[PDB]
């Protein structure tokens, strides 16, 4: 259908969203933003109903669907897609879950997704890996996401490729990670930071930038590559983390491969790990500088700095002498430009 | 000019998109009573109410659009819609003019009204 | 570029449109005798003054008021937008 | 004519208003702490002074006069942490969608007026 | 068993614990008519069965249709 | 005639009418009207200017302590100027007697506040400003009751919707409850149950 | 025996049953559509018509106040039944 | 031919005296709901003589197969539309755009007798279906030619300064031009009168199929086959 009234929860839309992902961190997210439109929206989920439940706001009545599913089936997804014009794709796992290899989330899974959306007729499948994708030794999650683009790039060829970098929210992995290391104590770094950079990209900007993309016809096989509004050094950046988070802050050097014994010993729990040899050098890339994939603006959308978003995101690290403190206190972290 | 746009709660898109309907309402056609001809009443132009996507019902726009108002003279309603900074559209009133009416005007062979069984 | 269409509006009744409603009334077969091509519409209309648009090339319209102007005043503006 | 609620004339009532605008423009951020905003402090200083531009058409005395009546009134809901933070974000609608005053957009919309 | 509950009672025996009736249905069984349900399926909001509202009264202004025809 | 009818009680209507006539003796500057209906209750007007002078009277004895103020019952009629029309019901206890003593206010009259005089008006106070307009005299504080906190309307000015433009709901990101424009579903079907042909021609306006 | 759509989901007793196109049939799918197995339709026509000799009849639905308002049916026309207003059942003058 | 003859004859009558002479004899029936408010605005005549070379025309409404088709221009069939109805004029029309019924816009509507009477909102276009000038606009502020009025209303202001009359609704009245400089062009001409003088409508059973919601009605449909059989 087409849509009718003014753009808010009970108004419709013809959007008709299966949500992959949706469980995790961005899902939330991107769901919130389709739901608020008032577009309904698919929400196929493996982990359990409890899980979710929070979703159910963001629904009006008939807004929102919930569909479970197993991965390792395909006629499942094929279900799950039939009635769906647009198919968003947040499946992921930075940490690699052991019962499922990390190579089935970025190959098999993603490819059977956009053959069966194919089939569909889906008006626009879209996949989300990331900046830092172009083939590296480090991080093998990172060199996967290479293959998932292409396989995803090959088997339903008009997909769109998104490539957020570092986005950043209240419940990011990321942010949160550097937030945590107080508990930690001690403040290890791969040489410190000063080698490598980061251009972090806020969240809400990324959904709202997914939305107005399934929005527009234009983009198809637009390998869309998100990025933030400033280019911070990785060391100076902790410097801010712990500069809001107004804990006490003691750097110090790590070689690489002996920081990655340390991550493999955090490795060992079927708990999920603060630290993983993912992670190492997933921090350790720097975030490729590129002008010519199409801009964020192109979506309307302004990019939203880190600092005017920090202080919510870390409030609750902060400690009673802090955490009831004012924003602007803080000074903002050194730009590399 | 007395307007109290601000004194009022009331959005201020919603007093900038619309002008009001001043008017004296119509008598029904089905029914006799000329009764609700009497006393004027102002209304706001119907908006788009698109369907609901479940069950089928009505899913209205704008919230004020059910809003009726009796008043005993037309500039007693136009002086409301002064007062409240809504733009409006006057209308006449429409008694039904008078019409001489006999018995014996159905017949007479001359004047061609004749009727006929009864 | 010197005409397309014109038009003019006349009061039915005020005093400042009456020589321009014995205008219309006499000479008004000649002058659009004249013009064969481009129309002269006019409207009976009892708006506050007597009017006279007059479109020119792409939709340009001159507007002269007629108030308190004698019909011969009138015909005197309307040589002038011959073209 | 009719007799006045305060102020008589503009000056008295204009005196009045800044009277607000201070008392609004001190008081922000002692709100800016009691609800731990993460607004910027100029950010809700600016606001004050966008609430007070809204009111700009106003020309009776008493329709001055009675906006600072109610604007003081709100000013007590603040300043004795009534409210919640929510209630101070109400002033922002930042959930809502911007509204495009272009007509064409306006054409692209819906049926709208 | 370890999952009883409410509306496992038939609609008569319903009526009878209620005590609405002095007499059980078996001294008074009920009109029988041909199109009540029989094995009554009792409360099912959870499992694959599960009541569906939905849109009634088919369509509205029946868009107008395409030409078939080149040309 | 009985059955069914309620019992006229003349007597009552006699004392009330009597009593009337003489508290329009008393009172001649703002006291007009002197209604009595054969349902035993009696009517009177007052200027809003004379608020306080006659109502401090009433609680004072001549043959009626108008004592506790029942209620400042409020109407809104769009159609009129003076659109509001404050009512004072009483009650003079030591005479079981009781009263309605009612007025009329514009939108930006100062309509005196019997706060001093009955004190029971804190709230009437503060609900009748709220639900309306209603500026009154001098009150310590006119705080809203009962509507929310950034609330702007003013339900019961018969104006604007039943529903209000007001829907608020709790919002994700912004981690909120967060006020937003109705979009009722279904919406409130209004039924014109006015009825063409009048039942009682005792009453009826002329058509003059 | 509920006439069948193409998606195979049973129509209901007022068709109605949504397009191939229709994205909305996804609310069905884990779940089951509910339609009613006993249309009254057939059950109007499965009665035998009621005939009586003589000429307006009196209709109450059965049970004295637990059926509709009475009513008087004419059988003016001996060349068609005369269903109720309310009942849907027919009746005839037979002779 | 009949017009010069009708006219010589109210003129004639007019001479026969008797007449109070503010009577306006001559007079005649319009059958059209818009050639009155075009005529109005005096666009034109109207005439259909113009069907000659000119690509790419409008279609407003479009609902006859018989004044106009696509023989007009045998190279290009490319022909812009926005009637409602897809009877007989939207097929023959490419790049088609979809406009609203009478109820739902506001749009105004001139009677016969001169009087003016705007449309007022009903229950709105089912779909894509918009405002009918809007889209003129729209596409006239895409042509790099925008309509100084933004509102309907504002479009109102336009006809006061134009019309003058279709701001205002009930004032049938006005001026009156009297037949004598009337008549005297009507004398410059003059043309064969003809045979023969038929009414298009002839009969009950053929007047239940006039305009695109009097055609797809079904109603109307069930009414004429009732009328015939
Ligand atoms: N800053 C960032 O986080 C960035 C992320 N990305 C990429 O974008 C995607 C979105 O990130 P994010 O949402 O934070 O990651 P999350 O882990 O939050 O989202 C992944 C969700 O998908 C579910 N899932 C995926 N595959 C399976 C499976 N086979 N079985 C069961 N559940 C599965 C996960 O578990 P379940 O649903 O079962 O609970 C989880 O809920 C990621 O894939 C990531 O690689 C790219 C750039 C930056």
């Amino acid at each position: 259908l087409m849509p009718h009234g003014k753009g808010g929860r009970s108004s419709v839309s013809g959007i008709v969203a299966t949500v992959f992902g949706a469980t995790g961190f961005l899902g939330r997210y991107v769901v919130n933003h389709l739901g608020r439109m008032g577009s309904q929206v698919i929400i196929p989920y493996r982990c359990d109903k409890y899980d979710i439940m929070h979703l159910r706001p963001m629904g009006d009545l008939g807004q929102l669907l919930f569909l479970e599913w197993d991965a390792r089936d395909k006629d499942s997804i094929r279900r799950v897609v039939q009635h769906s014009n647009v198919v968003i794709n947040l499946i992921g796992r930075d940490w690699e879950t052991k019962n499922f290899d990390f190579e089935d989330v970025f190959v098999k899974i993603p490819q059977a997704i956009a053959q069966l959306s194919k089939e569909a007729g889906v008006e626009k499948f879209i996949h989300v890996s990331h900046l830092n994708a172009n083939i590296k030794s480090s991080s093998r999650y990172l060199r996967n996401k290479a293959v998932g683009e292409k396989v995803v790039r090959d088997a339903f060829p008009e997909a769109i490729i998104v490539k957020p970098s570092d986005i950043f929210g209240r419940e990011d992995r990321f942010l949160n990670s550097f937030a945590s290391m107080h508990r930690f104590g001690p403040i290890p770094l791969g040489s410190l930071g000063w080698k490598t950079v980061k251009q972090p990209v806020y969240v809400v900007d990324v959904s709202k930038g997914i939305v107005n993309a399934v929005k527009d016809p234009d983009a198809n096989g637009k390998s869309f590559a998100f990025v933030g509004p400033s280019r911070y050094l990785l060391f100076h950046l902790v410097k801010y983390i712990f500069a809001v988070a107004h804990r006490l802050f003691l750097p110090f050097p790590l070689p690489l491969f002996a920081y990655r014994w340390v991550a493999r010993v955090f490795e060992i729990s079927p708990f999920e790990p603060w630290i993983t040899r993912d992670k190492v050098e997933r921090m350790h890339i720097t975030d490729m500088k590129l002008p010519h994939l199409p801009g964020l603006e192109d979506l309307g959308i302004q990019a939203t700095p880190l600092e005017l978003k920090a202080i919510e995101v870390l409030r609750r690290h902060r400690t009673y002498r802090w955490l009831s403190a004012e924003i602007e206190d803080v000074k903002p972290a050194k730009t590399v430009n | 000019k007395l307007d109290i746009t601000t004194l009022t709660g009331v959005p201020e898109e919603h007093i900038k998109t619309r002008k009001v309907r001043i008017f004296v309402p119509a008598r029904n056609n089905m029914q006799s009573g000329v009764n609700n001809t009497k006393k004027w009443k102002m209304e706001f132009d119907t908006r788009e109410r698109w369907e609901n996507p479940l069950m089928g019902w009505a899913s209205t726009a704008d919230p004020l659009s059910n809003m009726v108002l009796t008043f005993s003279t037309k500039e007693d309603a136009v002086s409301f819609a002064e007062k409240n900074g809504w733009s409006y559209d006057i209308e006449e009133r429409k008694v039904p003019k008078p019409k001489s009416k006999s018995y014996g005007a159905n017949f007479s062979w001359n004047k061609r009204t004749r009727v006929s069984t009864k | 570029l010197g005409l397309r269409e014109i038009r003019i509006h006349l009061c039915q009744r005020s005093p400042g449109s009456q020589g321009v409603r014995d205008f219309i009334e006499k000479r008004y077969v000649e002058l659009k005798k004249a013009n064969p091509d481009l129309p002269i519409l006019i409207r009976e209309c009892s708006d506050v003054q007597p009017k006279l648009w007059a479109r020119y090339a792409f939709g340009q319209e001159t507007n002269v008021p007629l108030n308190n102007f004698s019909a011969d005043q009138v015909t005197r503006a309307l040589e002038n937008v011959l073209s | 004519f009719v007799k006045p609620i305060f102020s008589r004339d503009m000056n008295e009532a204009k005196r009045r208003v800044r009277e607000l605008y201070r008392a609004w423009y001190r008081e922000v951020p002692n709100t800016v702490h009691q609800f731990q905003l993460d607004i910027t402090v100029k950010m809700g200083r600016d606001k004050v002074r966008e609430m007070f531009m809204k009111n700009a058409h106003v020309t009776d005395p008493r329709v001055v006069d009675l906006l600072v009546i109610k604007g003081k009134i709100e000013l007590e809901e603040t300043i004795k942490v009534w409210k919640q933070r929510t209630h101070v974000m109400r002033f922002f609608h930042e959930t809502e969608a911007p509204r495009p005053k272009d007509f064409l957009s306006k054409f692209y919309v819906g049926h709208d007026p | 068993f370890w999952d009883v509950d409410g509306s496992m009672v038939p609609p008569e025996w319903h009526r009878w614990l209620h005590s609405m009736t002095d007499d059980p249905p078996t001294t008074k069984p009920l009109t029988a008519r041909k199109f009540i349900w029989t094995n009554h399926k009792f409360n099912v909001t959870g499992t694959p069965e599960q009541y569906v509202p939905y849109s009634t009264t088919r369509k509205k202004i029946q868009e107008w249709i395409p030409p078939s025809t080149p040309y | 005639t009985r059955p069914t009818v309620r019992p006229r009680n003349d007597v009552a209507h006699k004392q009330l009418s009597a009593f009337g006539e003489y508290v329009a003796e008393i009172l001649p500057k703002y006291v007009q009207q002197v209604q009595v209906s054969c349902f035993n209750e009696l009517e009177v007007c007052i200027h809003p200017d004379g608020v306080i002078p006659v109502l401090t009277f009433l609680r004072d004895h001549t043959n009626a302590q108008f004592k506790s103020l029942v209620d400042l019952t409020a109407v809104d009629v769009p159609t009129r100027q003076n659109r509001f029309e404050i009512v004072y019901n009483l009650l003079s206890l030591r005479f079981n007697s009781r009263i309605r003593v009612k007025t009329y206010t514009d939108e930006l009259t100062p309509i005196e506040s019997a706060v001093s005089v009955f004190k029971a008006a804190n709230w009437y106070e503060r609900e009748i400003w709220d639900m309306f307009g209603v500026f009154f005299a001098n009150h310590p504080d006119l705080r809203r009751i009962l509507t929310d906190y950034g609330f702007e309307g003013h339900p019961f000015r018969k104006d604007f919707p039943l529903s209000g433009y007001v829907e608020l709901r709790y919002d994700d990101e912004v981690k909120r409850v967060v006020a937003e424009p109705v979009e009722l579903a279904q919406e409130f079907r209004k039924f014109d149950l006015n009825s063409p042909w009048e039942a009682f021609p005792v009453y009826r306006q002329p058509p003059e | 025996g509920v006439r069948v759509s193409p998606t195979g989901e049973k129509v209901t007793h007022t068709g109605q049953v949504y397009d191939d196109k229709d994205y909305r049939r996804i609310r069905f799918v884990g779940r089951q559509k509910e339609v009613n197995e006993n249309f009254a339709i057939d059950l109007i026509a499965e009665q035998p018509v009621s005939e009586v000799e003589t000429r307006v009849i009196a209709c109450d639905g059965g049970g004295g106040a637990l059926g509709h308002p009475k009513v008087y049916i004419n059988l003016d026309k001996e060349t068609k039944t005369g269903t109720c207003g309310y009942c849907g059942l027919q009746f005839r003058q037979h002779h | 031919a009949i017009l010069a003859a009708v006219s010589s004859i109210a003129q004639k009558i007019r001479m026969t005296s008797g007449v109070t002479g503010d009577w306006k004899v001559m007079n005649i029936l319009h059958r059209i709901a818009s050639q009155v408010a075009a005529l109005d605005l005096g666009y034109k005549p109207g005439v259909e003589a113009i069907r000659k070379n000119p690509p790419k025309v409008l279609f407003l409404l479009g609902a006859d197969g018989g004044c106009i088709t696509r023989q007009d221009l045998p190279k290009d069939c490319f022909i812009i539309y926005q009637g409602h109805h897809g009877d007989v004029g939207a097929p023959i029309a490419d790049v088609i755009l979809p406009g609203a019924a009478y109820t739902e816009k506001s749009a105004t509507y001139v009677n016969t007798e001169g009087r003016a009477q705007q449309t007022k909102v009903a229950v709105t276009p089912p779909g894509l279906a918009r405002e009918d000038w809007k889209i003129i606009r729209a596409l006239s502020e895409i042509a790099g030619m925008t309509l100084p009025y933004d509102t309907l209303d504002q479009v109102r202001n336009r006809l006061e300064e134009v019309s003058p009359n279709l701001v205002r609704y009930d004032d049938i009245e006005g001026a009156n031009y009297f037949q004598q400089a009337n008549e005297l062009s009507k004398l410059v001409n003059q043309q064969l009168l003809a045979d023969p003088l038929v009414p298009p409508q002839l009969t009950i059973k053929d007047f239940y199929m006039t305009d695109s919601i009097s055609r797809a009605s079904q109603t109307m449909a069930k009414c004429v086959k009732a009328v015939t059989e």
